[PDB]
């Protein structure tokens, strides 16, 4: 505060293997100090302190280390950890991994510089998701709700059409109370942090923001593939940290989708390697556990301000499995899972979600009677009792005959056929109200008479199965 | 109708081009304005760290 | 003194110890981080941190403390919530005004200054007491006393004791003289959080838990200081019968240390339980927040955290154990905790065992749970009490083969095994009834032959009913209903009764929100006396045909006593027990009506 | 129709992205008028005589306690190498009082042009291997870099 300290400068550089530098003769070494690299060309770096041991210093390198030699290569320690500068102006920009800005335009000039990883939150101070927001998909609105500060990961596998449903979410996300929800605090201010994406999915990205006229709300930060593999396991940390303070100290609403954790799983796996650490699952760090659930838990409504922050990260399977590591633990921590599956999309239905798979922790919160209809849990616990007991039916009816079957077994094939064609499709630039999508799912349950009913009570049947 | 509806939307962006360009002039007018006023302080308050040293 | 050496994530490798015992909390750097030792090499010795280590310097002082981990016990402990390093959270909250969890914060984990009113217990002076001798009871709130006993560690003459009125904690309230010298003796107690409490000895327990949940309560019982896992399943589990066990559980007191968790699911429950006007006493609506207590520690708290927060839960259990109160401790984590000791080990370059996890995860899961089970307490006057451990287990979609579940499983009594397929179908209870199981069914006799002396006869006609079913399934799922017979479709609709109404519950509605003991059996009653009896009457073969053509009889022309079994679950408990039994011997006697009036004019 | 008025909210979109990122480059230009100011105020410091020795004094005992090595070599511009050489073992004094150290054995021959040090000292250690750039061209944009959020919140307006 009284004086300051110009950073050292040293040359040291005793050791390069893969994407670390170890430093030797160094004294002072903060851990996680941000390091400055200056080649011999003259081109900079910036690198990052992985671990400090006596006068040695192991540093990972963001840009890669394609140039390092022991004579001339300079490096700089700023004695601080990460500090992405903050503002308003970041929303309505487009960035690169790692916060530098790609929209030709000029760096951001900070509010203030706030600390990645930031500062945990006394659970003391949290409040549960209150208020439901609508998805516009029919699958989701009805089961698997989503509620402000959720997290709901989207699982998938390769090829399927996760990044379409998620710009579709992001085009129709809104408020549902009582559906009256200008709303500029209500506008979601949606931050994308794109990780290891192939240029395509980030071109379509980004056109379908700026032709939805969001692009003067929405940020994008973005890993590509080709660039640096390192910078992904930043990118996702600068994204929360920019919905941190876009939310909590501005009271702004906030949505995040994170892109392809798998691709950052890959990152943790890449620099576990480099460090000769111990393996855990397939080989991957014993501690992503505790990076994912960091990665997770920030977001939720909090006590004390008007913000919120809900994320949607979107998973890839490698193989199209669950007991992977990387999708299990996303499983543990986070409060959801929709889970696209392969065989809905061999039988080409644009939503492609698995209504039987799926799970939201918080869906019993935002329903009720004060912002849905009183029925939409019973609605819910019934068409998925009968989706999964028609399944059954339609396996039985695979080995023993379609004549096997009773009036019963007929009537749940009968549903099942429904349910996966006229319900669960749904346009790709056509939303449905949660309204719409109660009476197109009492529809489908009607089709039963009202003793099979067994879920739904008396008293939500007589106000709903003649309407 | 399709071509009053296609005058009309030219004209409203014409309009709205130049109340941004105004919005925008003002804008530009009123930092340059505060950068010429606070510009010295600045400076000096710059100096003062920089030119301090202890122990 | 010491000084930092190495820094990798939170691994602390410091130079200059010496004379530092392992697990001797040492504190590190100027922001003063507590910190743990795990291991040592000379001078050096290796330190867990607890805390995020980003920012250690090198040669940045550590100050040994000499003590182990250790928790500080006493009045207020109830009805507050403590981070796993024993912080007291709303207090963190409302001292600092900012709303987060500032990094090396130092606050006493229980407050100093609130004035407590004393009264003790009849102790005169020049009197002898010992270990555990309950002094003194001290209200910490109404319906729940906390009584003070002094430490297992003590004893003495008592010289000195205070006389009844508003203390502190920073007072003297008791003095002892012991071996020619005096000690002296406050409110506050610290223990370490290993090191099990003392007890004069263990016992075999005999009441059961009797928790709200029919299933549980009836097929698969646990006692009071038992051990049961649930595979921490979501919707159900973690939820419905943390929630049982909470608000609707004879447990005296309840100790949610539910830590590796998600943040929204801790911020629901912290926001739910303030309320909970659970009617825990004879006509009292007290809030169970005077009832219970918080350990949480989020996933996102450090690694290192974990076992700290399991092993101050337990510790927590036993002071209550040791006042008299049959607490009941829930463990959300133990799917976490395994994770945290595979990160622990493989940082501290640990040869991995079997499946990756460390070698010593059995005697870490025993040396934790082995410390429930009822108790006879130290000190005067008599007394007991029990620490119940419902811990959690990875969820369905792994088999038994994980090394926590086997290592759970084998030490483990009762295990509420719940199928994620129940839960696909919606089935809200969801405990598997062919793969749970209960150790306790033997002990339990004295109280179920008290209190109904034939309702072992009728769960062991249930549970034939339940695997005849679950057996000819794979029969039917070949050939077809086609081929059963008499006996075999009358099984089949009393199992398909008993599993819609007996095992269903919606905890959502005063129908099924609590299902005491007498409601249960007597459904239980009612469902095994109507299947026995038509077993009888197609036996019987009575109008030359009797059999599947009496069945279709006893559904048809008798389906009224059918649909009022199916529809017993909703007798509300509010009507209290002398009407629902009335109403359910109606039912029993109607029924017994039946395949005797269908037997009368012989089908 | 339909996809023209599409286009037409995308492309007053556009404007006003536009608009709105001239602005932010306007901000970013009077910012770095800011800072060519301070620059050149930074340069104008090296006038004094009198004062300008004691803050190099300060400098060098700065650098040479965060150092702490036994053998550095000092580089200072030709210019005001005189005050360089004068002040000498005044440094070695102050920092053998700053902790019971032998003095240090320093060494002052190259230069950078006057521009390009604009003042202070580069003191560094033998081989080169650890430097210090205590110039005020190097104090300067780390100062700045800190003080940026005081300046923005000093651009109210």
């Amino acid at each position: 505060e009284g004086t300051l300290e110009v950073a050292m400068e040293y040359r040291t550089v005793t050791g390069v293997a893969g994407p670390l530098v170890i430093l030797d003769k160094v004294k002072g070494p903060k851990y996680y100090e941000i390091v400055n690299i200056r080649l011999g060309d003259g081109t900079m770096r910036r690198g990052q302190v992985l671990e400090v041991d006596g006068e040695k210093a192991v540093v990972q390198v963001f840009e890669g280390t394609s140039g390092i030699d022991n004579k001339f290569t300079t490096v700089q320690f700023t004695g601080e950890v990460l500090k992405t500068p903050v503002s308003l102006d970041m929303l309505g920009r487009i960035f690169n991994g790692s916060g530098k800005p790609i929209d030709n335009g000029p760096p951001i000039l900070p509010e203030a510089y706030l600390d990645i990883s930031g500062s945990s939150i006394n659970p003391s101070e949290r409040t549960y998701p209150e208020e439901m927001i609508q998805t516009g998909i029919s699958t989701i609105d009805v089961m698997n709700s989503i509620a402000r500060g959720q997290k709901i990961p989207l699982f998938s596998a390769a090829g399927l059409p996760h990044n379409e449903i998620a710009a579709q979410i992001c085009r129709q996300a809104g408020l549902v109370k009582r559906l009256e929800k200008d709303g500029e605090e209500d506008n979601f201010a949606i931050v994308f942090a794109a990780m290891g994406v192939n240029m395509e999915t980030a071109q379509f990205f980004k056109r379908d923001f700026e032709e939805n006229g969001s692009m003067e709300r929405v940020t994008l930060f973005l890993n590509l593939a080709n660039d640096p593999t390192i910078e992904r396991i930043i990118t996702p940390r600068i994204a929360l940290t920019t919905a941190e303070y876009l939310a909590y100290e501005c009271g702004k609403h906030v949505l995040v989708i994170l892109t392809d954790m798998s691709s950052y799983a890959d990152a943790l796996r890449e620099v576990s390697a480099a460090r000769e650490e111990v393996p855990g699952r397939r080989g991957y760090p014993g501690y992503m556990y505790t990076d994912l659930a960091q990665i997770y838990e920030r977001a939720g409504r909090i006590e004390g301000r008007k913000g919120s922050i809900t994320q949607i990260p979107i998973l890839t399977m490698p193989n199209d499995d669950i007991t992977h590591p990387t999708p299990d633990l996303t499983g543990y921590i986070t409060e959801g899972q929709i889970y696209i599956d392969r065989q809905l999309q061999n039988r080409q239905i644009y939503p492609p979600i698995n209504v039987l798979p799926s799970l939201s922790r918080l869906m019993k919160s935002a329903i009720g009677e004060g912002m849905t209809r009183r029925d939409h849990s019973d609605v819910s616990n019934q068409l998925y009792a009968n989706y999964a007991i028609g399944k059954d039916v339609q396996a039985m009816k695979a080995v023993v005959g379609e004549e096997a079957l009773s009036s019963e077994d007929l009537l749940y094939l009968e549903f099942l056929d429904k349910f996966e064609r006229k319900f669960v499709a749904q346009g790709a630039y056509d939303s449905r109200n949660i309204f719409q999508s109660l009476d197109l799912a009492w529809t489908l349950l009607r089709i039963f008479p009202r003793e099979l009913l067994h879920r739904i009570p008396g008293k939500t049947l007589d106000q709903y199965y003649s309407r | 109708e399709f071509q009053r509806k296609l005058a009309e939307s030219s004209g409203d962006s014409g309009a709205n081009v130049k109340r941004l360009e105004q919005e925008t002039e003002v804008k530009i007018h009123h930092l340059n304005a505060g950068a010429e006023k606070i510009q010295y302080d600045v400076v000096q308050m710059l100096l003062k760290h920089v030119t301090t040293v202890k122990n | 003194y010491g000084y930092v050496r190495k820094v990798s994530g939170p691994v602390v490798i410091a130079d200059g110890m010496n004379g530092a015992a392992m697990y001797e909390l040492v504190r590190v750097g100027h922001d003063n981080l507590i910190g743990e030792i795990i291991r040592l090499e000379g001078d050096s010795a290796t330190i867990q941190v607890y805390e995020e280590t980003a920012g250690l310097m090198v040669n940045d002082p550590v100050l040994r403390t000499h003590k182990p981990l250790s928790v500080e016990l006493g009045p207020g402990i109830l009805g507050n919530i403590f981070d796993g390093i024993q912080r007291p959270l709303k207090t963190i909250a409302i001292r600092s005004g900012d709303v987060y969890i500032p990094r090396g914060v130092s606050v006493p984990a229980l407050d100093k200054d609130t004035l407590w009113e004393f009264q003790p217990k009849k102790i005169g002076e020049g009197d002898l007491l010992t270990g555990g001798d309950l002094y003194a009871t001290v209200f910490e709130n109404s319906l729940m006393q906390h009584h003070v006993a002094l430490p297992p560690d003590a004893m003495g003459k008592v010289t000195y004791v205070a006389p009844a009125g508003q203390y502190s904690l920073k007072d003297t309230v008791l003095e002892l003289e012991f071996q020619g010298v005096k000690k002296s003796f406050t409110m506050l107690q610290a223990w370490p959080v290993r090191t099990p409490r003392p007890v004069s000895s263990k016992l075999a327990a005999d009441t059961p838990l009797l928790t709200g949940q029919r299933v549980l309560d009836a097929l698969f019982p646990s006692v009071l200081g038992g051990t049961c896992a649930i595979p921490g399943a979501f919707g159900c589990g973690k939820t419905v019968i943390s929630q049982a066990l909470s608000k609707y559980s004879n447990s005296d007191t309840v100790v949610y240390v539910g830590c590796g968790e998600r943040g929204n699911e801790m911020a629901e429950v912290l926001m739910d339980f303030p309320q909970l006007t659970m009617t825990l006493p004879d006509g009292r609506e007290e809030s169970v927040m005077k009832r219970t207590t918080l350990v949480a520690n989020t996933s996102n708290m450090p690694v290192a955290a974990r076992e700290a927060s399991i092993y101050t839960g337990i510790t927590i259990a036993e002071y209550f154990r040791d006042m008299g109160y049959n607490v009941s401790m829930m463990a959300d984590s133990t799917s976490r905790w395994a994770e945290a000791l595979r990160e622990i080990s493989g940082r501290l370059a640990e040869m991995p065992a079997d499946s990756g996890y460390p070698a010593y995860l059995a005697a870490r899961l025993a040396s934790f749970y082995e410390r429930a089970g009822k108790v006879k307490c130290l000190g005067g006057p008599e007394r007991t009490g029990s620490v119940t451990i419902v811990g959690a287990v990875s969820p369905p979609g792994g088999d038994f083969s994980d090394p926590v579940t086997s290592a759970t499983l084998s030490i483990v009594q009762v295990f509420w095994g719940l199928d994620k397929k129940l839960a696909q179908r919606k089935h809200f209870p969801s405990v598997n009834w062919l793969i749970s199981y209960s150790k306790y069914s033997t002990a339990l006799e004295s109280f179920y032959e008290q209190f109904d002396p034939d309702f072992i006869n009728i769960r062991t006609k249930a549970r034939e009913v339940l695997q005849r079913e679950d057996d000819l399934n794979e029969i039917v799922q070949l050939v077809g209903k086609d081929a059963l017979a008499e006996g075999d479709k009358i099984t089949l609709e009393t199992a398909k009764l008993l599993r819609e109404d007996y095992l269903a519950q919606n905890a959502f509605t005063p129908y099924d929100k609590f299902c005491p003991f007498y409601k249960s059996v007597w459904m239980m009653r009612n469902i095994i006396h109507f299947y026995n009896l038509a077993n009888q009457a197609v036996e019987k073969g009575a109008g030359m045909d009797g059999q599947k053509i009496t069945y279709t009889l006893i559904k048809h022309r008798l389906g009224d006593l059918f649909y009022r079994l199916v529809s017993q679950k909703f007798e509300d408990p509010a009507e209290g027990e002398p009407a629902l039994v009335a109403k359910f011997k109606k039912l029993h006697e109607d029924l017994t009506a039946g395949f005797r009036a269908l037997e009368d004019e012989t089908r | 129709e339909k996809q023209v008025e599409i286009r037409k909210k995308i492309e007053y979109s556009m404007q006003l992205n536009a608009s709105r990122i001239k602005v932010l480059q306007a901000q970013d230009d009077l910012v770095s008028n800011m800072m060519e100011a301070a620059s050149k105020e930074v340069l104008n410091v090296s006038r004094d005589h009198n004062s300008y020795k004691k803050l190099l004094k300060g400098l060098i005992v700065q650098s040479l306690l965060r150092l702490k090595e036994p053998a550095v070599l000092l580089r200072c511009r030709k210019d005001d190498h005189h005050l360089v050489e004068s002040v000498l073992e005044s440094a070695k004094e102050e920092y053998a009082q700053k902790l019971q150290v032998h003095p240090p054995e320093i060494i002052v021959h190259h230069n950078a042009h006057g521009p390009s040090c604009s003042g202070g000292v580069v003191v560094a250690s033998r081989d080169g291997k650890i430097v210090c750039e205590n110039t005020l061209d190097a104090r300067l944009d780390v100062v700045f870099r800190k003080k940026l959020p005081e300046i923005r919140k000093q651009l109210v307006s």
